[PDB]
């Protein structure tokens, strides 16, 4: 669903206080994400690890934070802003797009535990309607 | 359905230490904020206009405290959590008529909050067996639905 | 995701051919909504009676499907066009949308049913991705 | 999980009757082209560039058949489904990688092909038993994962 301007300024201006972090951020969520939600692991078998605060979850977990990172800078047109990613998903790594929601879930969750006073009611749910355009943004190119 | 030793033990470890007061209300608060078609349940509870009015609630809040002891049972029948809730599962459906779905929405939220309560102690070992035990417990709760 | 042009020929073709039993496809997929998915019996407790072919549902499924009609009319700007059924979910019967993507499947597999030489692969993503659509903008308007 | 006489028929009514070689290829067929993402176990099955190249294709119409097939053993086993598949659901998973949730997708594209085959016959009774079966047989398939 559209993000109002209000949800726009809430995610900006959470992001500037969380941004210094976003590595560890990335890194725990997507740590989560694989142990919480075994089935997502189907993507990974390529790894040599997958266990939480290992190399490759690691680096993996900068990496998403960077895709999440661009979004916030292309919050005004996120489909033409994550175009690139979502091009890769669909038809390089092909994932299904059901798991975004698991992804946006654990990143919430790591937000709540890094950051419990700046994750408010209203933070919580600019962000997570936020999270939902970028998993909109990242299905659109696959069909 | 089948527990670990280290899984009771961490559930266990969470309701021992658990301040009902603070994080019942907190997680059907920031239920009803963050997915708003949950306030359909509530029209009896007084004003939900806003956020604020929301968060300070009173009567939201200690049926957020009613809904956290809900899982008591859960704990001490950690065996049997399908029995244990097959009362509250038809008081659900056939009296009070709420969508199954937001139970594991409320679970999502009190996933949230408990974490941002717990912090650093929130490990992924500790979200596990909570994610588990809500499944279970969410699964539980719509089996009467029919 | 966004519909393409592709997409939105094939549903307003699909459109032309079933539109001439709407009411039948409705009740029909109403029906099955809330035998086949007893949560959704949930919103609808005020009714006299739930069971397929009754007469609440056959109402209802003339409704519904009415919704479809106008979400037709309106593919090249569903946000805008169906923003007063958005409010209505929204504020007045509250439906946790996930119910959405419930309706949509029963209502394939009813014109699967129906029409299975029209119901075709190709005609089945486009009308998939248009019930994704809807679903959507029957969201915009809940937060 | 409990089935009914009335279930138990309508199932085996409906696999006894059953066209495999017609229905499991048009099942997984569709599931391809409706949820492409599916495509990406299947490199090494030939051209599946567009609608028309993965409907002539012989290697997923053989797949399709044999996927159907694998829904056999449930029915001869009603009462035994999650011992019935565990040697599969530990192939997808730890042979395969296959994601779960594409069981749940190519469940749904079976049910639109059954309804499309079977018309007036696809009662809201027989629609019934068949979601609950498949939702059974997907619970199964995912067990295993870990
Ligand atoms: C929803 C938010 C997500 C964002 C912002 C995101 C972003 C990214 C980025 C930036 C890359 C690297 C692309 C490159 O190499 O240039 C990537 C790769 C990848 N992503 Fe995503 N991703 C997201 C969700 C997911 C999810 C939920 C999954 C699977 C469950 C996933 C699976 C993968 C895989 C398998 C790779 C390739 C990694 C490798 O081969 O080592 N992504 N993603
Ligand atoms: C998922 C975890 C939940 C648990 C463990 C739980 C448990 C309970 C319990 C123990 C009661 C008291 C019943 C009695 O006194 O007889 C209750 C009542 C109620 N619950 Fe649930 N509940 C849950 C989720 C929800 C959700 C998500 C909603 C709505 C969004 C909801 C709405 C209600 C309502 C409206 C009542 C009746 C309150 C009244 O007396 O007016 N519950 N629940
Ligand atoms: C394709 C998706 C849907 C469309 C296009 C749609 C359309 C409509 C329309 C046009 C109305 C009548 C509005 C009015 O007269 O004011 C309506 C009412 C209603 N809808 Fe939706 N609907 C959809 C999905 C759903 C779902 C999935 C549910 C619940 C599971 C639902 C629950 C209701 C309820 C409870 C009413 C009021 C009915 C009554 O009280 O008689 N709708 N819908
Ligand atoms: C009802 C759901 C399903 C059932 C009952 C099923 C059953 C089977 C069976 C019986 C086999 C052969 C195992 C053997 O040779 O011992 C198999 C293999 C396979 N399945 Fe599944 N399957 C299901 C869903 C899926 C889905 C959704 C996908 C992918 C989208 C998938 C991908 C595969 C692949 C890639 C193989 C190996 C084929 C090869 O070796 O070339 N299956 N499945």
């Amino acid at each position: 669903t559209t993000l109002s301007d209000k949800d726009k300024s809430t995610v900006k201006a959470l992001w500037g206080k969380i941004s210094k972090s976003a590595d560890a951020i990335g890194a725990d969520a997507l740590g989560r994400m694989l142990a919480v939600y075994p089935q997502t692991k189907t993507y990974f078998s390529h790894w040599p690890d997958m266990s939480p605060g290992s190399g490759p979850v690691k680096a993996h977990g900068k990496k998403v934070m960077g895709g999440v990172a661009l979004a916030v800078s292309k919050i005004d047109d996120l489909t033409t802003g994550l175009g690139d990613l979502s091009e890769l998903h669909a038809f390089k790594m092909r994932v299904d797009p059901s798991n975004f929601k698991i992804l946006s879930h654990c990143i919430l969750v790591v937000v709540a535990k890094m950051f419990p006073k700046e994750f408010t009611p209203d933070a919580h749910v600019s962000l997570d309607k936020f999270l939902a355009s970028v998993a909109l943004a990242l299905a659109e190119r696959y069909r | 359905v089948e527990w670990t030793q280290q899984e009771r033990s961490i559930i266990a470890g969470i309701f021992a230490n658990l301040n009902y007061e603070d994080i019942g209300p907190k997680a059907l608060a920031r239920c009803l904020i963050v997915y708003p078609w949950t306030q359909r349940y509530f029209g009896a509870y007084g004003d939900l206009s806003t956020p604020d009015a929301i968060k300070g609630n009173a009567k939201i809040a200690a049926h957020g405290v009613k809904v956290l002891h809900g899982l008591d049972r859960a704990v001490k029948n950690m065996d049997n959590i399908n029995e244990a809730y097959s009362e509250l599962s038809v008081l659900h459906s056939d009296k009070l008529h709420v969508d199954p779905d937001n139970f594991r929405i409320l679970g999502d939220c009190l996933t949230v909050v408990i974490a941002a309560n717990l912090g650093d102690a929130f490990t992924v070992e500790t979200q596990c067996a909570f994610q588990k035990f809500l499944a279970v417990v969410v699964f539980a709760l719509g089996r009467k639905y029919h």
